């Protein structure tokens, strides 16, 4: 069983020289001979690969008291009004270089707001990940034709989070 | 102008000579086989979404080969791309080349079909049946 | 599309290191927070001959220890998260890591708690002539 | 320069199975075109490993058709819990035209792996 969590998103299928893959699955079948990996001087390592990576399949529910478990159960969210505010986002997938990832484009809440933003994502790089901006298109569904004029006019993340936390800091500050 | 004309001579046989106009398209009277949803037939339209370059020859004689560069939608630019990128093998495919170029402040895409032929099988079959 | 990657069984684990901003003390509290380890580190193979320097281009190992990969040994990069590295990523991405037999259960806490000594190039204490 | 066909091919659910009698009344997904001759049927979509026959009431509901199926085409759709295997049977001896327009409408509807 494999994950869409951290599932690679670019179409390139050439496995990583496992010195550039942080998991025992992202190694090409050139190193796995009877469940073990053997160093190969027959080919040097690679430095040319820029792939976005999926960010799904989380299911966050550790168990400690040093953090309070963010998700509140049935009552602990019914009891506490003067906090209810919506949360929903619309997304899309990339075109040429890659596809298979979900990324936000417009964010709506209870406040009569719908924020625009250009898509960006964690591209994998031989040193770490970079936070790169990639071509975007909505899903091919025709009911997403309303989503056409949103990809070429969005916003990056910094200004967006400033404005969002500030919508917070004047609407929910009360 | 030339940097363009240069920049679409890509890497090969830089002997070009735009029998077009400048950096504008062309107007050709060509006999298509067409069938959208509304029109249909085997008929001779006036087509114009193309810039057309006649590749010349050493000794600077003309020579039957062409670079036909078309300009259309970004989205469609991608489709054509990913397709071409799937299929750049079976030799019956004219070797395309994509790029993005600027006209004014406009980053217009461009596809460059390389070494074709002034006519097409259409003009043959048509102007032999009719 | 792309290529599969993580085990769903350690999803929760990486989840705690995906959304964390103090992820180091976080994941050490996780190693000590009712769980079993990140059961996916690349398992290398060598003749176990050479010095003890793990950070090596081609496995440079001892008879006791055992080698995993170089990259698959930093959770800061194992989770694609941001780094507090000054400029601006993690070093061990590209080499190998030969950990001595005891502490070689998980190399994340190893790479974060220990760090190579400039004198013998080994992990500080496993072993060293450092006075 | 010559676009093919903007579509209108509907999709229903009905009956298919492995033999003439094995066809349970609800397990298959018909893709079809109601032409001059009733809801004229084109292709089958399923999740089962194999279905070599299908059964559908007529134009007015006289009898049940005994339309066999193709060695199904293999592919995987996506459902919120990962990939999901699916097969695309065709009604045998169906030329390239309707195979093509069916693939068109279908791959349009369902995004694969
Ligand atoms: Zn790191
Ligand atoms: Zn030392």
């Amino acid at each position: 069983n494999v994950t869409g969590l951290f599932k690679d998103c670019s179409k390139v299928i050439t496995g990583l020289h496992p010195t550039q893959a942080p998991t025992h699955l992202s190694v090409d079948t050139k190193f796995k001979t009877e469940g073990l990996c053997v160093d190969i001087p027959g080919i040097p390592k690679d430095m040319t690969y820029r792939r976005l990576i999926s960010m799904m399949g989380f299911k966050m529910n550790y168990q400690v008291n040093g953090y309070p478990n963010m998700f509140i159960t049935r009552e602990e969210a019914i009891r506490h009004v003067r906090a209810w505010i919506g949360f929903d986002v619309e997304g899309c997938h990339a075109t040429r270089e890659a596809v298979g990832t979900n990324l936000p484009l417009q964010l709506g809440f209870s406040t009569g707001v719908n924020l625009v933003a250009v898509p960006t994502g964690y591209v994998d790089t031989p040193n770490n990940t970079d936070f790169s901006r990639v071509s975007a298109k909505p899903p091919p569904g025709d009911q997403f034709k309303h989503l056409i004029p949103l990809m070429y006019k969005g916003l990056p993340w910094n200004v967006v989070r400033i404005k969002i936390v500030q919508m917070l800091s004047d609407t929910l500050k009360n | 102008a030339q940097s363009f004309l240069n920049r679409v001579c890509g890497v090969s046989a830089a002997r070009l000579t735009p029998c077009g106009t400048g950096t504008s398209t062309d107007v050709v009277y060509r006999a298509f086989d067409i069938y959208n949803d509304k029109v249909a037939g085997f008929a001779k339209f006036l087509k114009t979404n193309c810039c057309r370059f006649q590749e010349k020859d050493e000794d600077d004689n003309l020579i039957d080969s062409y670079f036909v560069v078309k300009r259309h939608t970004f989205s469609n630019y991608q489709h054509e791309e990913t397709i071409y990128n799937l299929l750049k093998d079976c030799p019956a495919v004219a070797k395309h080349d994509f790029f993005k170029f600027r006209i004014d402040g406009d980053m217009v895409p461009h596809i460059s079909r390389q070494r074709l032929t002034k006519y097409t099988m259409a003009d043959l079959v048509y102007a032999l049946r009719h | 599309a792309g290529n599969a990657t993580e085990v769903p069984a350690n999803s929760t684990v990486l989840s705690f290191c995906a959304f964390a901003v103090d992820a180091a003390k976080a994941y050490k509290d996780y190693l000590a927070s009712g769980g079993q380890p990140i059961t996916n580190c690349v398992k290398m193979l060598c003749t176990h001959t050479g010095t003890g320097q793990a950070i090596t281009v081609t496995p440079e190992a001892n008879m006791d220890q055992e080698s995993f990969g170089g990259a698959s040994c930093c959770l800061y990069c194992r989770c694609h998260i941001d780094h507090p590295n000054p400029k601006g990523f993690c070093d061990l991405k590209g080499k190998y890591v030969q950990i001595p037999t005891t502490c070689a259960n998980d190399p994340v806490g190893f790479t974060l708690k220990n760090t190579v000594c400039t004198v013998c190039g080994m992990w500080k204490g496993y072993g060293c002539s450092c006075d | 320069n010559n676009e093919l066909s903007p579509v209108a091919l509907r999709q229903m659910s009905c009956a298919a199975g492995t033999t003439q009698t094995a066809c349970t009344d609800d397990n298959a997904l018909a893709y079809y075109n109601t032409t001059k001759g009733g809801r004229f049927v084109l292709a089958l979509l399923s999740d089962l490993q194999d279905l070599k026959w299908a059964r559908f009431p007529k134009s007015d509901g006289t009898g049940t058709i005994y339309t066999e199926l193709e060695p199904p085409c293999r592919f995987v759709t996506d459902t919120p819990k990962g990939p999901k295997v699916k097969y695309l049977y065709f009604i045998k001896g169906l030329n390239n035209l309707n195979r093509g327009m069916v693939l068109g409408s279908l791959a349009a509807t369902v995004r694969l792996q």
